[PDB]
């Protein structure tokens, strides 16, 4: 069928890596909406087994891409809460759809509601320092740049120099930007007033898996007591704790770090190149969500009203 | 009134693996088998006499939850014993849930450091070796009851390399420890724990080297105390009943604790407080 | 070669209050009384004396005496005149460290407030002298002492300190973090002071210090001049197995390294020292 082929198309795109995180969540919702429409299912139990199986294969496709797993769990919570309030229900197939639509308009407004709180956290003559290239943080820095005037230091992330296109994006909007070399984070930390970063994933204890320089960044921010603000919406909120059994690191080709033209020493040197870096929650100051700016120590509560505890493990 | 104490001692006798608070709940519920208006007055005397014979926090905490897990329902004595039997059925599965959540936090080839003796840390390691993880355990021979040696004799049967380190040598072997797993004797309202004497300096050393300090408590150990120092722990709990001080418990601040693996899911220390606010 | 060990044990016997390193100095000095092969004989005496005690103080206290006499040999050389300048210089060195504990007490007893409540580790003949001089200056305080397993030296100290009419409490070895807020200051006696200014004391001193800096209690160390050993540990593994071990599996190290960031001041023989200052003195004690 069209839907099945689109499911393995999504899974193989996840495996190979061929988009932003908000587009990832939007495509996941579109896929799961299709799954609950076009498949035949009698009651909610079979559909939860189906959604669980497909979420298991999309999660096992790329386990470090947790936006798809989060949106699978959000849809599962929606299914078991739109079936709870009706407790084979005929209108249930419609009801979940509407909630999914109410989720999809909760999305596409996540970046605006995070950007609305920019002026409350960025002041005139401020110096902000960021790391990766996250669309949430650039909209945050481009909504605060409409009124106030500040300096932003975009420390590039070294293997995939992606703070380059961030500082190109920010300098087009008139923010006076500085590109760093990622070795100077402790050097320029004395000047920096706030650190605003984005995440790949917010783990359930308030810790976060982010771009590979963010822990080396957060240690400097904690050393100089600079507040580390984290701009990240509620699809990036994953209910997984940082256990050693599950691997959260992603490792890419060493050609990003040590090129293939080095030659014979590549048979002896072990080059690694991870792309994600665990930041423990005691180095964090705030999470600017789409629903506010609450502390890391509140994140567990945001788990309980987003994901059911039976849906943590799929 | 007197048969209660000997029956509680019996419930110790036929199974030592069953926790002290669970023994208190069992003898309390069997006392409830034997006017029902103001029956909280009868059971409060039972709680006071049960905390008389055992000074531990869990006996005066788990028994307090059973004083109110039956009082959340407010003849009514039958629904009381039914809901209490459900309470006992759902705390016989506490250690298994804790083990299932916590053994995934031990890396393969790790080297944990534990404290005196606890049926929960022992169960966490028993589930971790049943998941084909391999590690080594450092256990402190905790003075004065020497229960570190009891744990290491109870854990050598699991074919784990266990070392009965000195009680003073925690700061020495803390750098040879990947993570610290202790079993709380009570979890106070701010998320910190009340545990066998020496747990505090295990934590303070651990945070000095950023070793994760994991606590594996249970749901009934959530007590409503809020200590601010080691003074604020009551003398009911500290003193079990050449000048010597000799407490038996001390308070560990919630900043020193990385995570609690309680019965009701993995919690940050800050996540403990509303889990006490919900029970009120 | 064997009578050396017997004489060292005798100096332990008829003088228990005398330090282990001073006993090593005395027996090695008598061995000196019995050109450049004599330096090799004294080095063999160091090896045989450290082989039977294994404290940091013995292999440091005797090792300064290998240098306090060889410094005079840099000035002049002889065959028997050098031996006599060696014995009149070693006697000066030995009688200049018989006054060490009194100098440490005079410097350190002014750091105890009236009505204070100190915390001390196992048993130090220097901490005992600091408190003995502090009660002789009409200060009154409380002493918390850890029993400090395995040899229970804390009970020996509290029995040796109850005669001073001081309220002394033999706290449990695990309960440092408990009573640590009941302590105004921490006084410990180092068994050796390493090159960064940190100390090597009986096991459990480290977690006494780590708790101290956790509550900003001042952690005072009362060592002596001959305990300045030239080691530079970076962790507890870097302490040699010579010093850690005197001999369901037991581990039992007997010493552990305390980082110099945890130490507030050292009350050595040669004045009150910042932990940084120790390093300079070590350079001066080895050029
Ligand atoms: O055996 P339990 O119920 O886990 O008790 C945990 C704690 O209580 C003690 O057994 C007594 O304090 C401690 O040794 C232990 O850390
Ligand atoms: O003061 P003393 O007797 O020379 O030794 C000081 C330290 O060495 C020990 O006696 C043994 O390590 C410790 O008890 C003491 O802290």
């Amino acid at each position: 069928s069209e839907l099945s082929e689109r499911i393995e198309s999504f899974v193989e795109t996840l495996k190979r890596g061929g988009r932003s995180s908000e587009e990832m969540a939007r495509e996941t919702l579109g896929l799961l909406r299709q799954i609950i429409t076009d498949h035949r299912w009698s009651n909610a139990g079979e559909l939860m087994e189906l959604i669980r199986r497909e979420g298991r294969r999309m999660t096992a496709a790329q386990p470090s891409e947790t936006t798809v797993g989060n949106m699978v769990r959000r849809v599962l919570k929606i299914i078991r809460e739109e079936y709870g309030r009706l407790h084979h229900y005929a209108q249930l197939q419609s009801n979940i759809i509407e909630a999914i639509n109410e989720l999809l308009v909760e999305l596409e407004g996540t970046m605006e509601n995070i950007a609305a709180q920019a002026l409350e956290h960025i002041h005139s003559n401020e110096v902000i320092m960021t790391i990766g290239f996250s669309r949430t943080v650039e909209a945050f820095l481009k909504e605060a740049a409409r009124k106030r005037k500040f300096h932003v230091i975009v420390a590039e992330c070294a293997p995939f120099c992606q703070g380059h296109e961030m500082a190109v994006n920010l300098s087009k909007a008139g923010i006076e930007t500085t590109v760093m070399t990622d070795a100077a984070i402790f050097a320029v930390m004395s000047r920096v007033n706030k650190v605003i970063i984005g995440t790949k994933t917010i783990l359930a204890n308030g810790a976060l898996r982010a771009v590979t320089g963010t822990h080396t960044l957060a240690l400097a921010a904690k050393h100089h007591s600079t507040p580390l603000i984290v701009c990240a919406p509620m699809f990036k909120l994953s209910p997984q704790f940082p256990n050693e059994e599950d691997s959260f690191h992603k490792f890419v080709a060493p050609e990003e770090v040590l090129p293939f033209t080095e030659g014979d020493i590549l048979e002896k040197v072990s080059v690694h190149c991870p792309v994600f870096d665990y930041v423990p929650p005691e180095l964090i100051t705030l999470f600017i969500s789409n629903i506010g700016g609450n502390a890391p120590s509140y994140i567990y509560r945001l788990m309980s009203e987003l994901y059911h505890p039976d849906d943590h493990v799929l | 009134d007197k048969e209660l104490i000997e029956y509680f001692k019996s419930q110790m006798k036929e199974d030592p693996d069953m926790a002290s608070a669970v023994a208190a709940i069992r003898t309390l519920l069997e006392f409830l088998k034997r006017t029902i208006q103001g029956l909280r007055a009868n059971l409060t005397s039972a709680i006071e006499t049960l905390c008389g014979v055992d000074s531990s926090v869990a006996v005066s905490s788990g028994g307090e939850l059973f004083l109110r897990f039956i009082s959340l329902a407010s003849k009514c004595k039958k629904i009381m014993i039914e809901r209490g039997e459900l309470f006992l059925r759902r705390i016989s599965l506490s250690r298994n849930k804790i083990a299932d959540l916590c053994h995934t936090f031990i890396k393969d080839g790790a080297t944990i450091l534990t404290h005196a003796y606890s049926r929960v840390v022992l169960r966490v390691l028993e589930a971790a070796v049943a998941a084909k993880k391999r590690f080594s355990v450092y256990v402190t021979e905790s003075q004065p009851d020497l229960s570190g040696k009891k744990m290491a004799k109870a854990l050598c049967h699991l074919n784990v390399p266990v070392t009965v380190v000195l009680d003073a040598a925690v700061g020495y072997i803390m750098e040879k420890a990947d993570l610290v797993i202790v079993g709380a004797e009570g979890v106070v309202e701010n998320g910190g724990i009340i545990n066998k004497i020496g747990t505090n300096q295990m934590a303070v050393c651990a945070k000095a080297q950023n070793k994760p300090f994991y606590v594996v408590a249970e749901s009934f150990k959530f007590v409503r105390l809020f200590p601010l120092n080691q003074q604020d722990v009551p003398d009911k709990f500290k003193y079990k009943a050449l000048k010597e001080e000799h407490p038996w418990v001390d308070y560990t601040a919630p900043s020193l604790i990385t995570l609690l693996f309680t019965d009701l899911g993995v919690l940050t220390p800050s996540a403990v407080s509303d889990e006490l606010i919900k029970l009120y």
